């Protein structure tokens, strides 16, 4: 396994769901570094420092896109799954024991928002991954760690 | 008391044996113990001969033809003070002359393949001398591929098969066994069908589906045959080596206009490697085509780049190109621009730029 | 269009519903050669963007002629208009006064 060719993939898959989520118009009027009430427990800006903190990331935000019916939303929860194990593989080639993130033990509360207003938890979930995948991928060249 | 096993059924196995074999009664979850009663009866030899058996099948060496063997099988409880069942109702099998083993051969291209036959002439076992093999009845088989096995039985080899090519409704080619220059009406059958299938697979432009294709026409030939394409997901990447998994599933194929069988994978694993095949299920054995690996986000079809403008700079005089770079992939990229007059043909000049990060390129005209 | 009512800077999940749609649709009729019976049609192009939408043709005849200013009537009937290929449905009068 090359490393150096996992890490240029690790990249092109995060630039690849920040690209998708530029293509949906109604994602990029929207403010990603804006907080919205309700919607907390999507992982928003804020500091994504290591490789367990990203997986738990990419994670919630897999579960989040996978209840939401939107043929877009469902291959990017699976480029999120993608991204998981590309972080899972990188992690074993610097010798680092990542284990399998969960998402949210608490969805009880997800829907509730999804069925009120889907509008707010899609536009919100993705302009936030949006701003969470850009800050990894400045990061991913400063030596991560786990 | 177990109820008589069912199912008895007689074929003859690669090696020339008779098998004999039956299914198990459906009810018992227990182990059975069989006996196995058969009488061999030739014009010249009756042998009976009682045997017990565990499996659900039997070995007898070396089929006599011209006989007819009668045999009835009746199971017990393996473990313990078991019953015996009633006896099978009897099945009789009365051989034909001429032995082909395998009656059958299911294989593929460039492989190899051996016959061996017996010829019995007016009850009695001819030597291997004598004997001689034909193709279709068509021709005779040069003799350098004869192998003198025993004094009653004959081989031929066959090495670096090609394609069995259909004459008519018939897919495989008829394999004779004749003793001298009269032949007998029975033969061998070799079905050899090119399993170099290819399977090429183009994720969507919105990479949400991943859309595979493969081409009927070498297969057009078998009637009856029915195709499906087998996958085995990986958990990450290709591996170097692609092979066939025990555990695979099946995926939908539906032919399109074009004569191509279409298949949607919805939703796409990207980094899965998902290794495909074709497995052809003919009326006797499955044969799967050679496995190819494919990991989606690397047979990405791009959309074309979009925005794209071309101006001729005010002052210096280039052709300035500019476009925005392709929603995907967001891979690196390299970039071919074609460029020439406008007409009714133009006539392309060609220019690849490798830069990831250029968006925008300047070509004297 | 999604309208949201904020305190200030923040904003809350609920908005409410506007829902504009454009109602200028030509409905044009054409009376075969014979004059038995009378074709109808119009275009489905400014109504294909909702989905969930029924589209039923109404209709009220007056006893005689057109009056100098159409109006919607309470008692309507509706009539059976069948898409075709073109895109546009095609509602038949028959017989036709």
């Amino acid at each position: 396994v090359p490393i150096q060719k996992v890490q240029d993939d690790t990249k092109t898959l995060i630039k690849t769901i920040v690209t998708r989520i530029n293509d949906i118009s109604h994602t990029q009027s929207v403010s990603s570094k804006q907080k919205v009430t309700g919607l907390d427990f999507i992982p928003g800006l804020h500091p994504i420092l290591t490789l367990s903190k990203m997986d738990q990331t990419l994670a919630v935000y897999q579960q989040i896109l996978t209840s939401m019916p939107s043929r877009n939303v469902i291959q990017i929860s699976n480029d999120l799954e993608n991204l998981r194990d590309l972080l899972h593989v990188l992690a074993f080639s610097k010798s680092c024991h990542l284990p399998w993130a969960s998402g949210l033990e608490t969805l009880d509360s997800l829907g509730g928002v999804l069925e009120a207003s889907g509008y707010s938890t899609e536009v919100v979930a993705l302009s936030r991954l949006q701003g969470s995948l850009q800050d990894m991928l400045w990061q991913l060249d400063l030596s991560p760690g786990c | 008391k177990p109820d008589p096993p069912l199912g008895l059924h007689m074929e003859i196995t690669d090696d020339g044996n008779l098998k004999i074999s039956w299914s198990s009664p459906p009810l018992v979850p227990f182990p059975l113990q069989y006996q196995v009663k058969y009488s061999e009866n030739s014009t010249t030899v009756i042998r009976e001969a009682d045997k017990i058996v565990s499996a659900t099948s039997l070995l007898v060496d070396s089929i006599l033809p011209g006989s007819s063997y009668e045999v009835q099988v009746r199971g017990k409880r393996l473990d313990g003070p078991g019953i015996w069942s009633d006896w099978s109702t009897p099945r009789v099998f009365t051989t034909q002359d001429v032995i082909y083993f395998p009656p059958k051969i299911l294989t593929s291209v460039g492989s190899n393949v051996s016959f061996h036959c017996i010829y019995k002439k007016e009850n009695k076992i001819v030597p291997s001398k004598e004997i001689v093999w034909w193709m279709n009845l068509a021709e005779k088989i040069p003799q350098s591929q004869y192998d003198v096995v025993s004094d009653h039985v004959s081989k031929v080899t066959f090495f670096n098969l090609n394609e069995t090519k259909p004459r008519g409704k018939f897919t495989y080619d008829a394999v004779y066994c004749c003793n001298e220059h009269e032949c007998h009406h029975r033969y061998a059958e070799l079905y050899v069908i090119d399993v170099n299938i290819n399977i090429s697979c183009e994720t969507d432009g919105y990479l949400t589906k991943m859309t595979c294709r493969w081409s009927t026409s070498t297969i057009q030939s078998l009637a009856e045959s029915t195709l499906q394409l087998r996958y085995h997901r990986s958990s990450l990447y290709c591996s170097d080596i692609p092979s066939i998994h025990p555990i695979s599933e099946p995926k939908d194929c539906y032919l399109q206009s074009d004569g191509f069988y279409e298949c949607i994978f919805q939703p796409i694993f990207l980094l899965s490697g998902y290794t495909m095949w074709i497995r052809i299920n003919h009326s006797l054995g499955s044969l799967d085509s050679p496995p190819t690996c494919v990991l989606p986000d690397s047979v990405v079809k791009p959309l074309p780049p979009s925005s794209v403008k071309a101006e001729i700079t005010i002052n210096i005089g280039l052709l300035k190109i500019s476009w925005e770079k392709p929603v995907f992939p967001e891979n690196n990229l390299q970039f071919q621009i074609r460029y020439g007059l406008s007409g009714k043909e133009v006539q392309w000049k060609m220019y690849e730029v490798y830069d990831a990060k250029s968006k925008s390129v300047s070509l004297p005209v």
